[PDB]
């Protein structure tokens, strides 16, 4: 067709579009949204991993409704009849049909863009009402039916393990604390739901790293939700170490802590075991060498074990957790350097020969950090709810109604109260927990 | 790690071959502890252990963290009567 | 920064008075040496809601702070024989700024 | 050769990251080779270790761990950002607790996000590096000025 009233045919060139280089698929580098578009709606082929990775980061180059207008330029295809008859059955035909594929997989798993947006929305329905043709008047079927079901806002498949009881007995919430609660019970459930966190978030609040910037907690709250959950925890471990002034009873909790930590290192919860070394390594827990000097030495390796996975970028910690098998719960910190150092040490619009192309390479980067974090997000955990244990980690406030300096300091004016500087000796301090300090141990039945 | 001592027979024994908590010792039959000391660390920042107060050794236990399993490094031998 | 301690020697049964000089999220306390034995700690006020006592002095020792005037007390009543120790005073603001530590010994009469 | 871990401490949105893919310098975060860079510095070759976590800046409770594995500290701050030129002093605190020392081997670090004004006077900042008794360099993204400068300074410090 014309080159002018049909934009997508200006034809391929070194200012309009770049491949990748390495054997029959062709892979964009760069090029401009038109050119972009019309690769996303090809019609030799189709290319479903360049349609998941544009829907997914497109934002950053292209504003949703731009991307909507596109999409319909694309489908209004003008006319030039024995070679304009392959002009139909060859390419109109998948073009169109390659437009509504995209609509299909948009308002399908990235619906959001039209909660935010009711326009958005009217004009897309609009669109598909001007869909007509019996080759397509049963995409457009499919199309409506996913918007209706869109606007409608346990089955274990094993038995589960039995349900762990040490001292406090089910029912008793006012005795629930770290040394009573049966150690391997407090894994699970907070494995559970830490991996129930961990799967709530959606690629709409990392892409971008818009977590980081002004508007993070009306675009980021189940991730922020996430990383508040996992540093509440580990200022619940100090707070319970350095708050037991007593030295046996203290070397008991931090005992009962690397016992938990064994089992998180079991229910491959990588996020629960940094809960744990992070707490082992603030400046008040580490400090405390009085403390360590009587951890049983199978419990020390334990802990070094865990330590060991941070240590060199972590390293040990990548490693491990390409090997084991899911359920998991990943360490997301991680993933949030990568996608920040990604989005900005690559260029955002590669020029050449003096007009920009869009780097869809840096884009099509991110979308891979994204998707292996939906890899680990579909497989859930064969664990049973104590919804009374769940109520207890829910409600964790280490923190009180202090600020965060103000707490911080209190929890190292406490380390330096139970054992003090060279000099001075260490003082002893009366006990607090009534209860015996004997760990139950961390194995079943 | 290297401790090379000196004197002969106040002995002597820094080291070098980089960790956060470290225990040098003196340990000089059958050998058994006659002093450490702790450099850099916690709570235990210089104590200092004595057994009570015969070929001299030194010691060095290093560690990353407290909760590290050590790698202890001997000397050579400065026995004197 | 030092801090200072006031107090003597008295028989049992007894109204002891003891106080500091310091000359803010902070934390101070007593401890007690009691000779022969390890050093003990017998009471604290974390500003952040009341103080704590060591089991010993449950009913009979009492912590405060005149914030106007830098000073600490600890109020010492009943006495007893066994309270007999040097009675360090200690403020944990960022550093452990301890006392000298007076004596104080109780006879029965 | 002598290795040296350096740790990049600094407030969300200053350019922390920047400051590093800046050193070392498509880039790939994952492979070895983005946080590692062999330099010579002085005449003396060395190799840097640099330690970069932007965007874990909400794992609060996390900060004391990353910072014990370094050094040397890069403590930045954004120039049209005046809470991170404020928040500075609690980053040096922090660092001092950590290591557990009053003479920390650090440089402190005011970086130029060209986007709004100036907010913050190099009078202001060297005047707090003074009283701190450590180096002040200003650096700018997107010319590289001065990023050689900051990491070879802190380097210098820690010999």
């Amino acid at each position: 067709p014309s080159a002018d009233v049909y934009r997508f045919a200006e034809p391929d060139s070194e200012e309009n579009i770049i491949f990748e280089e390495n054997a029959g698929i062709p892979i964009i580098k760069a090029g401009t949204v038109i050119k972009l578009i019309e690769r996303l709606t090809y019609h030799m082929y189709a290319d479903p991993n360049f349609v998941r990775t544009f829907l997914t980061t497109y934002r950053s180059f292209c504003k949703p409704q731009e991307l909507l207008s596109l999409i319909i330029e694309r489908f209004e295809i003008p006319e030039p009849s024995a070679e304009l008859k392959r002009f139909r059955k060859e390419y109109i035909q998948p073009v169109q049909l390659r437009v509504l594929n995209v609509c299909r997989h948009w308002v399908e798993h990235h619906f959001y863009d039209f909660e935010r947006d009711a326009y958005l929305l009217q004009r897309m329905e609009e669109f598909i009402g001007t869909v007509r043709g019996k080759a397509m008047k049963k995409w457009v079927e499919s199309i409506t039916k996913i918007i209706q079901r869109k606007k409608i806002a346990i089955t274990f498949q094993s038995s589960p393990p039995t349900v762990e009881w040490h001292i406090s007995r089910p029912g008793h919430i006012e005795t629930f604390d770290l040394l009573t609660l049966h150690p391997i019970e407090i894994a699970r459930q907070l494995t559970l739901l830490e991996s129930d966190l961990y799967r709530a978030v959606q690629p709409s609040e990392l892409v971008g790293s818009v977590w980081t910037k002004e508007d993070k907690e009306i675009n980021s709250p189940n991730l922020l939700k996430m990383i508040r959950h996992t540093t509440n925890l580990t200022l619940w471990f100090e707070k319970c170490i350095v708050e037991t002034e007593n030295l046996e009873e203290r070397v008991a909790v931090v005992s009962r802590i690397i016992e938990i930590l064994q089992v998180f290192q079991e229910l491959n919860n990588f996020n629960g075991v940094l809960e744990v070394v992070s707490a082992m390594n603030s400046s008040p827990v580490y400090r405390l060498d009085h403390t360590f000097e009587q951890i049983p030495s199978r419990q020390k390796k334990i802990l070094e074990e865990a330590h060991e996975l941070s240590e060199d970028h972590y390293k040990k910690y990548l490693a491990k957790l390409r090997s084991i098998n899911p359920p998991c719960v990943p360490f997301f910190g991680i993933y949030l350097t990568n996608i920040l150092k990604t989005e900005e040490g690559n260029p955002e619009v590669l020029k050449r020969h003096g007009k920009e192309l869009i780097n869809f390479s840096k884009r099509r980067k991110v979308a891979e950090i994204t998707g292996e974090i939906q890899q680990y997000q579909n497989q859930p955990y064969c664990l049973r709810v104590e919804s009374d244990i769940k109520r207890f980690f829910e409600n964790l406030n280490p923190m009180g109604n202090s600020m965060e300096k103000e707490f911080t300091d209190y929890l190292f004016n406490k380390s330096l109260e139970i054992e003090p500087r060279n000099p001075k000796p260490l003082p002893r301090f009366p006990k607090k927990y009534s209860y015996p300090l004997k760990s139950p141990g961390v194995r079943p039945s | 790690v290297q401790l090379v001592e000196s004197g002969g027979g106040r002995l002597s024994c820094a080291a070098s071959g980089i960790l956060p908590i470290n225990v040098m010792g003196w340990y000089r039959s059958q050998r058994e502890l006659v002093a450490t000391i702790v450099t850099s660390g916690g709570s235990t920042a210089g104590n200092t252990n004595y057994v009570d107060s015969a070929v001299y050794y030194c010691n060095l236990k290093t560690r990353r963290a407290p909760w590290a399993t050590p790698n202890n490094y001997w000397g050579q031998g400065t026995q004197v009567t | 920064q030092l801090v200072e301690s006031g107090g003597g020697l008295v028989q049992a049964e007894g109204s002891l008075r003891l106080s500091c000089l310091v000359s803010r999220s902070n934390l101070m306390g007593w401890y007690r040496q009691a000779p022969g034995k390890q050093r003990e700690f017998v009471a604290r006020i974390n500003p952040t809601g009341s103080a704590n006592y060591a089991d010993s002095v449950r009913g009979r020792f009492t912590i405060s702070k005149d914030n106007s005037k830098k000073t600490l007390y600890l109020q010492m009543g009943s006495l007893q024989p066994e309270d007999t120790a040097v009675y360090y005073c200690r403020l944990i603001q960022n550093r452990d700024y301890w006392g000298q530590g007076t004596q104080v010994t109780v006879s029965s009469h | 050769m002598t290795e040296y871990k350096l740790v990049v401490v600094g407030a969300v949105g200053v350019g922390k990251s920047a400051l590093t893919i800046q050193l070392i310098q498509e880039y790939d975060p994952t492979i070895e080779d983005s946080y590692r860079k062999q330099v010579v510095i002085d005449g003396e070759t060395c190799l840097l270790d640099i330690l970069d976590t932007a965007g874990q800046e909400e794992y609060s409770a996390m900060r004391d761990q990353y910072m014990r594995t370094g050094e040397g500290f890069l403590c930045v701050f954004a120039i049209n950002n005046t809470k991170s030129f404020e928040d500075i002093h609690h980053y040096r605190e922090q660092i001092k607790r950590v290591k557990d020392s009053e003479d920390v081997p650090m440089v402190l670090v005011g970086n130029k996000c060209d986007l709004p004004s100036r907010t913050v006077d190099t009078k202001q900042a060297q005047d707090l590096a003074r009283s701190y008794g450590i180096p002040f360099i200003e650096t700018s993204a997107k010319t590289r000025q001065g990023v050689d400068d900051a990491f070879y300074t802190l380097v210098r410090e820690i010999r």
